[PDB]
């Protein structure tokens, strides 16, 4: 070829071979991830080289945990990226409706169509398809009720259904506590920490503060009943001078004497922190807790000890924002004019030890507006598991109330638009309409594959729900354990419009970009 | 790809993961043409190199040139490649949350690691356990390795590197004639088993020198008396040198006859010294970057965003 | 931030690094009153600024 | 033994001859082949494979062939002057290929018939002499004041290109852009859309909220969450230096004998950050921005005073914040002037797109730089998105330097053509032979858009070369959508009269420079 | 046509090295096979009549022992599923401290008779679904089949009588004496206050004088000897230090600058009457031994010497914070003489030879303390680490009593009864679950069936016995290994017994291990790696 005859060591793929690689990686990809939608899924297992374990059903974990060195399955796995990294959903829906694109499109390309008046069908379906989901959307406050149902919908197909009762709560209360009157959800201010003790339905939420370690003192308490939290972001350690200074001492007596002023620069400082105390809780009462983003010598560990305060060192620099809005006192990077209205209040503090590491739970604070998520769970895979499906529920919930509009679930809203695409049809000028059959028959893989996964058959299950949306025109999906159409928005199943919306945008670009290429080139050596 | 910059306390010696030889090497490495391309490099040429006795001074000309060994010797961008660095054993903690605070909010890469340079010149040797004897310009290390990573606690240093090595033989004063000393340094100058039977046809020993703490055969046979008893047989029999200041004596045998003597008479010891691939460092750093453990070992930028210095740090404190 | 059109030009051609002052080789700083220390640093640059406003 | 003695050294192969012509330029016919198919509104994507593990997936002819690599040094030139093209113009730089290849493949010919080089040569000069002549002759001004004409222009320059889908979108930004970069300073206009603006591209989102921010925008957040995140009139000051306590550049070594002295010694630093701070808040700005650290201290300092902070910014985006704010960089806050304070930004917002926090310097009033944010689907759809319209910008660019259109679809490569065959009848020496070779070799360009488009080559360029004959037919041309002439005071494809004078010029002058080669030598080491 | 080419999609573009298993025979089936076989390596050291195994692992070194969890770590178990039942089992010896053996012989079972369920025609979700509401059962169950209760853990015949059954299944021939160690160790620690720490009990092992010689200690053992010339004390005033026995030197850079003759001639005289003073500071607060975690100087040593102070250099932290645990001080980082507060106490500290050991006792006079040690004598060291592990598993029981002190039959009692009111829930369960509900029951056989095959004996006429004698109406029935025949007995008279948590979680955990390896369908194995293993685990 031309290629070959500059650069001998080249890979070439040309028009309609370029094109059968790139179709063939799509469905590849489908197949594996088929398996992977609706509750009805099946858990993957994914063992690493070093022998560590994933048990999954997420569509962009599985991407890139799967072993594949494929160009196609790159495109699609960035696309998947991209939607899990903006929507949190909609990853393996994603790679589902573009291998069913490029498989439909395949279906007129090997009757000698061009790709391109498919990619124009495409367009025009894009469009339709589009406007008929910005109509069914449903515009709904977003009440516990909604959200719960929605982080429903999320989590029974990425857990067992009990552990999905569970972190529905969970979720739905973290996000209704971090949430302010119209502002965006910053999700930062959810900590998510894992524990592996317990059992895995006990991942509950702390409305409050878990950090992952605790005092180093011994003499200091394990439990502090009202406390007042110090964050601060100032060593309390040694610090040696930026100028290389060095001691110079003619006697044993003054190497003493500098030893003991070397230390006054952070003995101020804990003096600092002790009047603070001393001044804001005259006695035993209450507590005092200092959170420190940087270190704390022994020596300053025992000065705070002796006065009765609990510190912990260097945590971490988002835990500073999580505590001034949890507790809800002033971060401070210096001691300089600091007062009881720096402070936070705890209504308890505590310790907790697993194993060689502690934590410390940090509770009964008033109206925190950061909480933390506590995964516990027997096995690692098991707290990785439930971390990937608490991240996909924070991000349903955060999405139906930013998009204060929720689509209805269950394929429903791609039946409904594959009919209203094969009713816009003949709108369409040329031989463009086939694309517009083929995006249709695309948008139809989510029933299909539902019914594929609780064990139905894929054609029966279609006709009966598409005649169902036509005689009544109810948005209607599969019923997961009859294979009968029902309501979506009546039992409670709802996806994100934002989600959707995303699905239908990159679906369409990425297939559209692959049906054009002509020419796979490998040529850089 | 990764990017591997192997600082070294060398030069830059920057490339990519896969390539068998680096792409950058940066202090020490056109014109007539239009643009800024020489200028640009001319300011940096001239500029002092910020790493001494392998621990970084200036920090502004170290981010600068690492700037110009990203943007001008390999013309890519660090915000989509994963950086591995390399820092010398028993570096400070503050150097290292300085360099992670460059690459992460400077270069926002999107993922680095830190490696020790000993783990990195025995993973170019192929090997993953045993304890490297670095010696170079101007500190020496004993780092035991168990499992590819550098045991913290057993990490004996002791400083007898090229400078303290060519002082006595200067002593047998200006700059050109102690290098003269010192030609002869990097010239052969063959260890001697016993220092009798090589002085008869005419660091091992403190008192030699003027030292009094302990030779390096000691410093090795201590480092890996505080390791596991069982890896201990791994560590004597896999102890590899580095450092081209131990190469120049080409000091192997005398080493292994008084650790032999030192080491109960059970574990044999083999030391592996005679690569001298010039960027041993290098390809150690880019075989990590090429495993898919690297991808494990991951400061992300994600996790730098959430932890900051703690990340660097890694917790366990 | 400079301009990059003059018209008028008057050009000064120097042999000479225009950067903070560096002392040479036989040339140490040795603090024992730390209320010194800040202005030796200040001269630093302080020097090389009187140079440029000369020219 | 008796060790080789040779003249030059082994491994020296030395090629002569017409073995050498025919090489090069079958090298050169076959990098035009490459991208043959890459020209017009119907082309088709290339998915190149980076030796980084990455993806390429184009229609851009330099993106193509800076991708693949070759070793013959002829495919070397061309690959080199494609390059050319791309840093002048920054479109035409697989026309440019095209039209190379065809002289060389011409000029073929003319070597097999016992012509010396030195002769084509002489006549690809003359031809070019008269390109360029027939060119400005046949070009047309614009009033760059029309912003429709100039989205006319931008889009006969992305057409082309997948972004073509949201092509009137693409268009406004890139003139928008443009507009923006204008810049102008003791009596030099610049329009410098390298250094100005920038394209961030974020995955996720749709492509049709991308967007041209009257600002700047930078992947940061600020420093302490106790900072503001939101400034609706913000003064912002840029810095080259680092509010930390930093060495001196010489031996500053301390001498330590009174117990007082380590304490003074630290607080002595704290108080150097508190005046550096002071020198500061004296400006009363509200953002603070540098391109080093910031001490916590000074972060502390700055709160106090209920400023917002970005710590560790690039050179480059501080050049655009001071662009955009209209603010002036410093490197000493003991030196600083209102003068030196950036008012003009109208908004400073930080906000989370993903996981990650963005910083805004939008709604400026006259920023002299901007930010084009680019949202899509994937990385690879936004770089070649970026590529698309960093063709729209330069295509702008030099409409706005050089103001002159010419017609496209192939209709000014015929009408060239057709002056040129005109005056080669005046020619009575032997190079009247190659110079209307080069006349039929201008002909590439609407046969490579026919065939793009799927029609009959001879046929249609039958019908133009006639229609060419005319007297007011040198703006017809070919669509490159249906395979019909057409004229282009019709359609509306007018390409920047400098694009296609520097197309012409590139094309010849690599046609003479592979010429003139001959005897291949190699091997000798460097 | 002699080469069958990989499918296009998927298997073509597979990694060179990686495995993908998919549906129920590659990839549930070979789960099933493989804990199966996980079982099958752990079953014969089930219980007293259990069998030790002698495990060398990557390192050559040596495990005698039949504690399950020390296997499993010491066995280099590849297989992913597996994996995943040992993860299991190390959560159960991290939780309870005993069960792991449990776990194991349960998981397995379970895997296998969901294996059969599937081969007759079930699913995995029917499975699943019998399997959980089973587990459900079996939870509502245990709490009516508990028969005692410890109702005092500071006696130390109960308690000894309480962890009998622990320390049984490992070290049956002596379980008495150790019983009674463990006892006396564990009521020495556990404070009027509810709390009871297990690192609090120490455990010393010194080699040559046989187990019968171990004994308890109210106080600490170090394997160290005495940095000066005192080598006993016998009334202790212990002052502890973090710091060296030193001088305090700079934290930046110290430098003698001399510039008179006169200040070189003084400085050395000045460090020892610096030191002198120090030392004799912190004798004259009556303090007789002195622990540093440091180093020690030679002219501190010499001083201390001169006043009759006996020094000890402790220098793990750990073992400091635990002698101050033990003697009631505080560590302080300054040489600077101790408060009366500050100050620890002993009735005796000496340097004595246990063996051919050196070692620093600390020891307490009265019955309590913070820390309780025990030295166990031994032939042979790996005999001292199999009864380590003992004294493991008795203190872990020790603190599950602390926790809840419900106990039910052992010798397989509970595990007949819990199968059998299973079955009979099962039967009433219509539907497919009642399959798995059936078959989650007789798991529990597996029990008092490994029971049997290790004492030397027919499990069937075994397990007969037992259902028999449970339908009679006693629950408190179970094995008799004191039988050459086939033969049962009241587990409650005989004083055999288990603890209702530890149950309650061995059940907990096999039973969600076997769900999730059911749940498994595909399995995608990369290419194993050479990277330095995990960077966490170090
Ligand atoms: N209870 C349910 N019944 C029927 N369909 C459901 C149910 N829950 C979720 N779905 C549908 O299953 C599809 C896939 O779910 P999920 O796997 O979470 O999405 P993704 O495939 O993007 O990960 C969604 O389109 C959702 O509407
Ligand atoms: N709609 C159209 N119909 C016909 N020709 C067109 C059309 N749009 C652009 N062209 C022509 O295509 C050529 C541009 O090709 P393009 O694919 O952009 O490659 P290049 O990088 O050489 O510009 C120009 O000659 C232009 O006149
Ligand atoms: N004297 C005994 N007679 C019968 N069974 C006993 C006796 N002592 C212990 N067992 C049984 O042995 C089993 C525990 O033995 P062990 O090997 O330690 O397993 P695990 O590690 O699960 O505790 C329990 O079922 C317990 O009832
Ligand atoms: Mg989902
Ligand atoms: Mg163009
Ligand atoms: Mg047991």
């Amino acid at each position: 070829a031309a290629v070959k005859t500059l650069n001998p060591k080249a890979e070439v793929a040309r028009a309609q071979a370029a094109l059968a690689v790139n179709i063939s990686a799509a469905r590849g990809l489908q197949d594996v991830l088929r398996t992977n939608l609706g509750p009805k899924g099946t858990m993957k297992m994914l063992v690493s080289g070093a022998g560590d374990i994933k048990l999954t059903k997420d569509g962009n974990v599985l991407l890139h945990e799967m072993q594949i060195q494929h160009p196609t399955a790159s495109l699609i796995a960035k696309v998947a990226t991209a939607q899990d990294d903006i929507t949190g959903d909609g990853t393996t829906s994603n790679v589902l409706i573009i291998g069913e694109l490029l498989k439909q499109a395949d279906l007129y390309i090997s009757e000698g169509l061009h790709p391109r008046i498919i990619t124009e069908g495409f367009e025009a379906a894009k469009e339709k398809a589009l406007q008929f989901l910005e109509e069914v959307k449903v515009s709904r406050e977003m009440d516990r009720e909604t959200l719960i149902d929605v982080a429903r919908t999320s989590l029974r197909t990425k857990v067992h259904a009990e552990l999905a009762d569970v972190l529905t709560e969970a979720v739905v209360d973290s996000i209704l506590a971090i949430k302010k009157q119209d502002e965006p959800i910053d999700l930062f201010m959810i900590e998510i920490m894992e524990m592996k003790h317990k059992s895995e339905t006990d991942t509950s939420l702390i409305r409050g503060l878990v950090l992952d370690h605790g005092a180093r003192h011994p003499d200091m308490k394990k439990r502090v009943e009202d406390a007042y939290i110090l964050t601060c972001n100032v060593s309390l350690e040694y610090e040696k001078t930026e100028v290389n200074s060095g001691f110079f001492y003619k006697s044993a007596e003054e190497r003493e004497k500098l030893v003991k002023a070397e230390r006054k620069f952070i003995e101020d400082r804990v003096k600092k922190i002790i009047e603070l105390k001393r001044k804001v809780c005259g006695d035993s009462d209450k507590g005092f807790v200092v959170i420190n983003q940087k270190g704390i010598d022994p020596f300053s560990l025992d000065a705070l000890s002796k006065e009765g305060i609990v510190a912990l060192r260097r945590a971490k620099r988002r835990n500073m924002e999580r505590l001034t809005l949890a507790c809800g006192g002033v971060a401070l990077n210096s001691f300089d004019d600091l007062s009881p209205d720096c402070l936070g209040h705890a209504g308890l503090v505590y310790e907790y030890t697993l194993g060689e590491e502690k934590f410390t739970f940090i509770e009964k604070c008033n109206n925190p507006r950061s909480v933390t998520l506590l995964i516990k769970g027997p096995n690692k895979h098991t707290l990785t598991q439930i971390k990937d499906a608490v991240r996909d529920g924070l991000r349903a919930v955060k999405n139906a109330i930013d998009d204060g509009c929720v689509v209805p679930g269950a394929g429903a809203v791609e039946v409904a638009m594959a009919e209203a695409l094969i009713k816009h049809k003949p709108s369409v000028k040329g031989r463009a309409q086939l694309g517009v059959q083929a995006f249709a028959d695309a948008l139809l893989i989510i029933p299909k594959v539902l019914a594929q996964n609780s064990g139905f058959d894929l054609q029966e299950t279609l006709v009966k729900i598409q005649a169902e949306h036509s005689e009544s025109g109810q948005l209607v999906g599969v019923d997961l354990n009859t294979g009968e159409p029902m309501v979506a928005a009546e039992v409670g199943v709802w996806d994100n419009y934002c989600v959707k919306k995303q699905l239908l945008h990159s679906c369409t670009v990425i297939a559209t970009n692959i049906l054009l290429v002509d020419e796979i080139m490998r040529a850089g050596m | 790809a990764a990017l591997v910059i192997d600082n070294g306390s060398g030069m830059c010696k920057a490339g990519f993961a896969g390539d068998d030889a680096p792409r950058a090497v940066f202090p020490s490495i056109k014109d007539s043409y239009v643009g800024d391309e020489a200028q640009s490099k001319r300011g940096i040429l001239t500029l002092k190199y910020p790493i001494e006795h392998g621990i970084v001074t200036n920090w502004d000309d170290m981010e600068k040139i690492w700037h110009h060994t990203f943007y001008n010797e390999l013309r890519v961008a660090p915000e989509e490649h994963p950086v591995l660095l390399t820092e010398a054993p028993l570096n400070p903690k503050a150097n290292r949350e300085k360099m992670t605070q460059i690459m992460f909010e400077t270069f926002n890469t999107p993922a680095m690691y830190v490696a020790i340079q000993a783990v990195l010149s025995l993973y170019a040797s192929g090997r993953t356990t045993g304890i490297v004897m670095d010696s170079g310009d101007g500190v020496t290390h004993t780092v035991p390795i168990y499992e590819g990573y550098a045991l913290p606690h057993a990490i004996l240093r002791l400083d007898l590197a090229g400078r303290d090595l060519t002082d006595y033989l200067m002593k047998i004063t200006t700059t050109a004639e102690r290098e003269i000393v010192r030609d002869i340094k990097e010239k052969l100058c063959y260890v001697a088993l016993d220092f009798e039977q090589e002085m008869a046809t005419a660091l091992f020993q403190p008192s030699f020198l003027g030292m009094e703490s302990c030779g390096i055969h000691e410093t090795t046979f201590n480092s890996i008396m505080k390791c596991d008893v069982d890896i201990r047989k791994d560590l004597y029999a896999n102890t590899v040198l580095s450092g081209g200041t131990t190469m120049y004596p080409g000091i192997a045998d005398r080493m292994q006859k008084e650790i032999t003597a030192l080491a109960p008479s059970t574990m044999k010891i083999k030391i592996i010294a005679p690569p001298e691939r010039k960027y041993s460092v290098w390809i150690g750093g880019s075989i990590l970057a090429s495993l898919s453990t690297f991808q494990q070992m991951w400061i992300s930028k994600q996790e730098y965003d959430e932890s900051g210095p703690s990340i660097v740090h890694r917790k366990c404190f | 931030g400079m301009p990059k059109r003059i018209v008028n030009a008057k050009i000064a051609c120097l042999d000479f690094s225009l950067q903070k002052t560096k002392m040479k080789l036989g040339v140490q700083v040795v603090i024992t009153d730390p209320e010194k220390l800040d202005q030796i640093r200040q001269r630093e640059s302080d020097i090389t600024k009187e140079r440029i406003q000369k020219i | 033994g008796h060790r080789p003695v040779l003249v030059l050294s082994q491994n020296t192969k030395r090629e002569s001859g017409r073995k050498v012509q025919s090489g090069n330029i079958n090298a050169a016919k076959t990098i035009a082949d490459i991208i043959r198919t890459c020209l017009g509104p119907k082309s088709m994507m290339k998915m190149l494979l980076d030796p980084m593990g990455g993806i390429v997936m184009t229609n851009d002819g330099n993106a193509i062939l800076r991708e693949i690599q070759v070793q013959h040094p002829a495919a070397k030139s061309m690959i080199e002057i494609s390059r050319t093209q791309d840093e002048e113009v920054g479109d035409g730089t697989t026309s440019v290929i095209i039209l190379a290849g065809e002289m060389l493949s011409v000029a073929e010919h003319f070597l097999e018939q016992q012509m010396h080089p030195t002769v084509v040569i002489s006549a690809y000069r003359k031809a070019l002499d008269d390109m360029i002549s027939t060119l400005k002759k046949i070009s047309i001004p614009v009033d760059i004041s029309d912003s429709d004409m100039m989205l006319n222009i931008i889009n006969s320059s992305i057409t082309t290109k997948a972004i073509s889908r949201w092509s009137s979108l693409a268009c406004n930004i890139a003139l928008d852009a443009v507009k923006m970069v204008q810049f102008e300073e003791n009596g030099r206009k610049e329009i410098d859309i390298k250094k100005y603006a920038r394209v961030e591209k974020i995955p996720g989102g749709i492509i049709e909220d991308s967007c041209v921010l009257r600002g700047v925008m930078i992947n940061k957040d600020v420093t302490h969450p106790r900072m503001r995140r939101y400034i609706k009139n913000p003064r912002i000051v840029l810095l080259d230096s680092s509010l930390e306590y930093k060495k001196g550049e010489s031996q500053t070594d301390i001498e330590i004998t009174r117990e007082e002295d380590f304490t003074r010694i630290l607080q002595m630093e704290e108080e150097y950050i508190q005046q550096l701070c002071e020198d500061i808040i004296q400006l009363k700005p509200d953002v603070v921005i540098t391109e080093k650290g910031i001490s916590d201290l000074a972060q502390h300092y700055l709160m106090r005073a209920n400023i917002t902070a970005i710590r560790r910014v690039r050179k480059t985006d501080n050049n655009r914040i001071a662009r955009a704010c209209g603010a002036r960089i410093v490197s000493r806050p003991e030196e600083l002037r209102e003068d030196d304070v950036g008012t003009g930004a109208g908004l400073l917002e930080i906000k989370k797109i993903g996981d990650e926090y963005f910083t805004f310097i939008t709604d400026c009033k006259d920023p002299k730089a901007c930010t084009i944010l680019l949202r899509g689907a994937s990385k690879e759809i936004l770089s070649e998105v970026e590529r698309n319209l960093q063709d729209a910008m330069q295509v702008c660019r030099n409409v706005l330097l050089d103001p002159q259109l010419v017609p496209g679809g192939g209709a000014s490569e015929m009408a060239v053509a057709h002056a040129l065959t005109e005056k080669s009848k005046a020619m009575t020496g032997v190079e009247q032979w190659p110079y209307r070779a080069v006349a039929q070799a201008l002909e590439v360009i609407p046969r490579t858009l026919i065939q793009n488009c799927g029609a009959s080559t001879i046929r249609l360029l039958t019908s133009l070369r006639a229609k060419h004959t005319q007297e007011n037919c040198e703006t017809w041309g070919v669509n490159g959508e249906t395979g019909t002439l057409v004229d282009m005071k019709e359609l509306g494809i007018w390409e920047p009269l400098a694009v296609k004078l520097q197309t012409y010029k590139t094309a010849v002058e690599t046609a003479v420079l592979l010429l003139r080669i001959d005897d291949i030598v190699s091997g000798h080491k460097k | 046509a002699l080469h069958v080419p990989k499918a296009p999609g998927f298997a073509q573009m597979l990694k060179e090295g990686a495995k993908h298993f998919s549906g129920l025979e590659e990839a549930v089936y070979r789960n099933i096979q493989a804990c199966k076989e996980l079982a099958q390596t752990t079953r014969t050291a089930y219980g007293p009549n259990g069998m030790n195994k002698m495990v060398i692992n990557h390192l050559e070194k040596l495990f005698v022992t039949n504690d399950a969890a020390t296997i499993l770590r010491e066995l280099e178990v590849q297989h992913p599923a597996a994996k995943m039942i040992v993860m299991a089992s190390h959560m159960q010896e991290q939780e309870v401290g005993d069960g792991t053996n449990f776990v194991l012989v349960f998981a397995g079972a379970l895997l296998e008779l969901a294996e059969e369920l599937l081969r007759i025609g079930l699913s995995v979700s029917e499975v699943i679904e019998g399997y959980e509401i089973a587990c459900r059962k079996a939870h509502e169950i245990l709490p009516n089949l508990v028969c005692c209760s410890a109702k005092n853990l500071r006696d130390i015949d109960e308690v000894s009588s309480l962890l009998r059954t622990s320390i049984m299944s490992k070290q049956y021939g002596n379980e008495v004496f150790l019983a009674k160690l463990i006892a006396q160790a564990c009521v020495s620690i556990f404070p009027d206050s509810g709390h009871f720490n297990v690192d609090n009990i120490r455990v010393c092992k010194i080699l040559g004088s046989g187990i019968s010689s171990s004994s308890v200690l109210h106080g600490m053992v170090f394997k160290k000897e005495t940095e000066g010339d005192v080598t006993s004390v016998k009334d202790a005033k212990i002052a502890v230090y973090s710091c060296p026995f030193d001088g305090m030197i700079t934290e930046t850079k110290g430098t003698v600058l001399i510039k008179t003759a006169e200040e070189l001639m003084n400085f050395s005289k000045g460090e020892e009457n610096l030191m002198d003073a120090q030392v004799k500071a912190i004798a004259d607060t009556g303090a007789n031994v002195v622990v540093t975690g440091g180093k020690v100087a030679d002219m501190a040593l010499h001083y201390a010497n001169k006043y009759n102070i006996m020094l000890v250099r402790l220098n793990s932290k750990w073992d400091l914070r635990r002698l101050c645990k033990t003697v009631g001080a505080t560590a302080l980082p300054r040489l600077t003489p101790p408060v009366l507060e500050e100050m620890g106490h002993c009735d005796s500290v000496y340097l004595s030879e246990v063996g051919d050991t050196q070692v620093v006792v600390f020891k307490h006079e009265k019955e309590d303390g913070a820390i309780s040690t025990i030295v166990l004598r031994g032939s042979t060291d790996n005999l001292m680490d199999d009864i380590e592990r003992a004294v493991d598993d008795g203190v872990n029981t020790f603190k599950v009593l602390t926790r809840d002190k419900r106990l039910v039959p052992g010798g397989g009692a509970t595990e007949i009864e819990l199968a059998k009111q299973i079955t009979s829930y099962g039967e009433t369960c219509p539907g497919l679950e009642q399959y798995a509900i059936k078959k989650f029951a007789e798991a529990f056989e597996a029990i008092p069936r490994a029971l049997a095959e290790n004492s030397g004996v027919k499990a069937n006429e075994v397990i007969s016995k037992l259902y028999a004698v449970h339908q009679e109406g006693n629950k408190n029935v179970g094995l008799d290994i004191e039988a050459e025949v086939p033969a049962v007995k009241d587990m409650l008279e005989a004083g055999i017994l288990d603890t209702y948590l530890g149950k309650y979680w061995a059940i907990k955990l096999a039973t969600n291990a076997a769900v999730t390896v059911l749940r498994v369908d595909q399995i995608i194995m990369a290419k194993p790696a050479g990277g330095p293993k995990p960077p966490s685990g170090k």
